[PDB]
């Protein structure tokens, strides 16, 4: 039992203010992680502020896959496999750029519905698949930060 | 028992997107393209000449005489692609003069045209405002099947014709749309449209404390049919919230108000053939209240290998909504949802608004990370239940409390090329696994992985979620029990073999059968392909049909790209494509 | 040879789910026919959003005893419920009689309304049509044509109707079928026999059954159109239904 509350922050003191810029500032993507940042206590800044002293979060190309898993005993689809890949580049000023990726697995039956009923559905499924993109890609910045340290 | 064949020669399919994106080197001049060929033992012989003709730096036009030998005529498919100070969008116009085979399949009609208008916009004024056309149009509700066409949306068989204008701020978001169906006579599918739709979003934080979001929409359904009941809503959704934090755990409370009003017209034939009536304006309040909580314990796992360390995140959740009847609104948008481990500490179990169900309960989470000495993350293993104190009513839905469902996921990174992964759902009330799904993979590169699968879902659960006479059908009721396999090499430095089989331990039967060789060399491709798949049922002896292809492809790709081995794109030509997991 | 006496006719929706029961009188000792004109009815179902065609046929008559009879039914998947519409004549072996009100040889193009109330018998002798009776007309459509359209035809027949000249006078009860049954020089009664779905063009056709007589003999055979829902918003199991209730055979003395 050598249990203890976590003494390190989950966002390093390096990337307590940091600049969010991405391709589509009001998208969906760019909301999530602008929420989950602020949950972590991270103060966001303007793209084209007056301080050249803070990392720099750029949010990349996000693709979504969706494609049959598993069929009926007549061929017909069962259920989906939908994968969201992001990707993002974290700029330390001074140094050089970090990669960073998320990728998150939803499947799900093909449930027959009228089509308003099936868009609803599958407007939630991608905003929830969002939110944990987000997740991930809030959870690399201290392998970042410890990458920095070893340059 | 039934056999098929391919035989596809031409240039690499090359895409451009439907929007112009500037001049770039004039483009690529006017001028021919080289032409492709189809052989299939359905279609017969087709043809294609594609023709491309630069009219402006802004506008260029494409097109594309297609022949098909067993209708006995050319359809002439156009394109048209434009940016001005609009926006930019494109236009198709396919149009066969006369159908030999439409003839005898639907003597009814007088005339054998077929043809399809497609258009479509997109455009940026200033930096705010947005529009989107999307239009659609057929000459006969047999169309879509009939043919393939390269741009069209077809929604529950009709052809769909979409605008909408935007405007976005960073907090701000107001959309205004309208969808239409265009309905034959010969139709009898029921789909509803929002004809209007109105959505607007603000986002107010730091508001002292607390955060503050709005939320409202007004729309109004229609049918496609004259007899089901049409309606006006308008919804009215404030939030505020208090989000505490720390550096190890956070609690965040939040308070929501749902204010819906309805008012329906055409309640005639469903009033008299139904009990429960539906009234003409029905006002729904509800207030709901959600606690989540989440804290992060941590360890230096040193037993095992050094300089790791093992985190606990526990995670607990309740929400409250209280209930009200809604039998009397009827359902235009509301589906159930289905969960997983994350989807446990989801507010909502329909899509939609017209049912919001109550909910009494409590939601707890555990998960464990392990993280290496660079601080990344290995493996991580999440175990959740619900647990309802009061039954969760809907109004009119169709021992419901304590401890119902379990999920649970895993993930484990074994090295750069190795991967695992889980999940589970776990039903008690049942002593019996619902749905569960594996995969172990490794991958070198694009051209060597393994794969393998496993896909299983119970009876009880299908019978459950899925409509009422897939628990009677034969081909439905038996659930979901799939293994699979997915191999690939790249045997020299031209060639390139993948499979694929797929078996249900269910029936002892397989299920989808793959195998696929292509030889690439820097001039041209070929590539041949064979599958055996389930295609249907026989409603006689109650056995599927199974169904095999041969396909013979030749590319022409002359280009000296990089023009890989052919890996990662036959793997995706069965029903079962392959994913990549890792 | 038997010679039945009216007792009273039928059109209702049942009151139970899948359950007519019909209320006369009736004569200890005697052996009750029931002639269903309206065996088979397409209802649209619900679930969760969407409407579903479900055909609804009688399977089995049940007589009370001295107070009425009762008819029980089922649908094609048997995991809906619903309320649907029967039609027939119920007529007792042992005082109001049925008598032939109408005989002439006639030429139905499509679709022809019944000239005078009452249950139609009639013989044919086309190979490629099937006949049937919706309730107030004469539905005739092409039985060799494979697609989604409501391809009608015409054919000859010779039509008698009985209701309440010679009296009602019937032999031998036929249970119809995918095979071939021959009824020699006879009438048979003019109904639906059942109700089909199938998948055609990307739709989930939906077809009512007629009968189909050539040379002598009588089977199931595809008739109008109910109608066509795509593919792309539900897939249903195909279903082809032949009516275990049986049809009345008359003969040729009119």
């Amino acid at each position: 039992c050598g249990w203890h509350l976590r003494d390190t922050t989950q966002v390093p003191s390096t990337m307590k203010v940091m600049i969010l810029d991405s391709g589509d500032p009001n998208g969906p993507l760019s909301r999530a992680v602008r929420n989950q940042l602020r949950l972590n206590g991270v103060e966001l800044l303007d793209k084209e502020t007056t301080r050249k002293d803070v990392p720099s979060l750029r949010l990349g190309k996000v693709s979504i896959a969706k494609d049959t898993a598993s069929v009926f005993r007549n061929g017909q689809t069962a259920e989906y496999q939908m994968i969201m890949t992001v990707n993002a580049t974290v700029l330390i000023p001074g140094r050089d750029i970090y990669p960073i990726s998320a990728k998150v697995f939803r499947s799900f039956f093909d449930n027959p519905q009228m089509a308003l009923a099936k868009d609803n559905e599958q407007d939630m499924i991608v905003k929830e698949m969002y939110d944990r993109a987000a997740e991930q890609l809030i959870r690399k910045l201290p392998s970042i930060r410890a990458a920095d340290i070893r340059s | 028992e039934i056999w098929n064949a391919r035989f596809k020669v031409g240039p690499v399919p090359i895409f451009y997107s439907p929007y112009l994106q500037l001049p770039v080197g004039d483009k690529r001049r006017s001028g021919f393209l080289i032409p492709n060929a189809k052989y299939t033992t359905t279609n017969y012989f087709e043809f294609y000449l594609p023709y491309y003709w630069n009219i402006a730096p802004n506008m260029d036009a494409t097109i594309t005489p297609h022949y098909m030998h067993r209708r006995g005529n050319i359809m002439w498919e156009n394109e048209f692609r434009y940016l001005s100070q609009a926006g930019a969008g494109l236009m198709e116009l396919d149009y066969l003069p006369s159908d030999k085979v439409y003839e005898d399949e639907h003597p009814n009609d007088d005339s054998s045209r077929r043809w399809l208008f497609y258009w479509n916009h997109s455009g940026v004024m200033d930096q705010v405002w947005r529009f989107n056309v999307d239009y659609t149009k057929v000459s006969d509700p047999s169309y879509f099947n009939d043919f393939d066409n390269k741009y069209g949306s077809s929604t529950d068989g009709y052809a769909t014709q979409k605008f909408s204008v935007g405007y976005a701020v960073q907090n701000f978001n107001a959309t205004v749309s309208t969808k239409q169906f265009q309905v034959f006579s010969e139709q009898n599918t029921s789909s509803y449209s929002a004809e209007p739709q109105l959505d607007v979003n603000y986002y107010q934080n730091d508001v002292g404390p607390f955060d503050t979001r709005i939320y409202g929409q007004a729309v109004h359904f229609v049918n496609t049919r004259d007899d089901m009941p049409e309606a006006t809503r308008v919804h009215l959704e404030p939030t505020i919230n208090l989000p505490l934090s720390n550096n190890w755990g956070s609690i965040n409370t939040e308070a929501k108000f749902l204010a819906t009003h309805y008012q329906q017209t055409n309640l005639d034939w469903y009033n008299s053939r139904n009990t429960t009536k539906l009234d003409e304006s029905v006002n729904r309040v509800m207030p709901q209240f959600k606690v989540d909580g989440k804290m992060v314990f941590e360890r230096d796992m040193e037993m095992l290998a050094p300089g790791y360390t093992q985190t606990l995140e526990p995670r607990a959740q309740y929400l409250y909504v209280p209930y009200r009847d809604q039998s009397d609104i009827y359902n235009y948008d509301s589906s159930l949802l289905q969960s997983d481990y994350s989807g446990l500490f989801r507010d909502r179990t329909y899509g939609g608004l017209d049912r919001i169900a109550s909910a009494n309960q409590v939601t707890t989470g555990v998960t464990s990370r392990i993280y290496d000495d660079a601080a990344v993350e290995r493996f991580n293993i999440s175990v959740g239940q619900i647990y309802y104190f009061t039954e969760s009513r809907t109004g009119d839905d169709n021992d419901k409390t304590g401890s119902l469902v379990w999920a649970g996921d895993t993930y484990w990174r074994i090295s750069e090329r190795w991967g695992l992964r889980g999940g589970i759902q776990y039903d008690t009330r049942l002593d019996n696994v619902a749905t569960s799904n594996s995969s172990i993979e490794y991958r070198r590169d694009e051209d060597r992985l393994v794969q393998l699968n496993y896909h299983y879902a119970s009876p009880e659960y299908i019978q459950a979620t899925l409509p009422k006479y897939y628990s009677t059908a034969e081909q439905y009721k038996n659930g979901i029990s799939q293994v699979g396999a997915v191999a690939s090499r790249p045997i020299a430095d031209r060639w390139s073999i993948v499979g694929a089989y797929y078996y249900d331990t269910n029936a002892n039967k397989q299920a989808d059968s793959m195998l696929g060789v292509q030889y690439s060399s820097c001039c041209y491709a070929i590539r041949v392909g064979y599958e055996r798949k389930l295609n249907g049922w026989d409603n006689d002896k109650q056995h599927a049909v199974y169904d095999n292809a041969i396909g013979f492809n030749i590319e022409l790709r002359g280009l000296s790209s990089n023009y890989g081995l052919g890996t990662q794109e036959m793997l995706r030509s069965n029903i079962l494509p392959y994913q990549n997991t890792l | 040879l038997r010679a039945p006496s009216y007792c009273t006719s039928f059109n209702q929706r049942a009151q139970s789910n899948k359950t007519l029961t019909i209320n006369t009188p009736l004569t200890a000792g005697s052996q009750v026919v029931v002639a269903l004109t309206r065996p088979v009815e397409v209802i649209e179902v619900f679930d969760q959003t969407l409407v579903i065609p479900d055909p609804f046929y009688v399977t089995s008559v049940t007589r009370n005893g001295n107070s009425g009879i009762t008819l029980r039914g089922d649908d094609a998947y048997g995991a809906y419920s619903g309320l649907p519409q029967w039609a027939g004549v119920i007529m007792e072996v042992l005082a109001k009689l049925m008598t032939c009100r109408y005989a002439k040889r006639v030429r139905v193009n499509g679709s022809m309304a019944l000239p005078v109330s009452g249950v139609p018998f009639a013989r044919w002798d086309d190979g490629n049509v099937s006949v049937g009776f919706d309730g107030g007309s004469i539905i005739v459509r092409n039985a060799s044509y494979g697609g989604i359209d409501d391809v009608a035809a015409s054919v000859d027949m010779d039509l008698v109707i009985f209701n309440n000249n010679k009296p009602f006078v019937y032999d031998r009860t036929i249970n119809i079928g995918t095979s071939d049954q021959n009824i020699g020089n006879s009438l048979i009664q003019l109904s639906y026999t059942g109700a089909l779905i199938q998948n055609n063009g990307g739709y989930n056709h939906v077809r009512m059954n007629g009968i189909r007589m050539a040379g002598n003999n009588v089977r199931v055979a595809k008739n109008r159109v109910i109608g066509n829902y795509s593919r792309q918003q539900f897939q249903m199991p195909g279903k082809n239904i032949a009516v275990p209730t049986p049809l009345l055979v008359i003969p040729n003395m009119y």
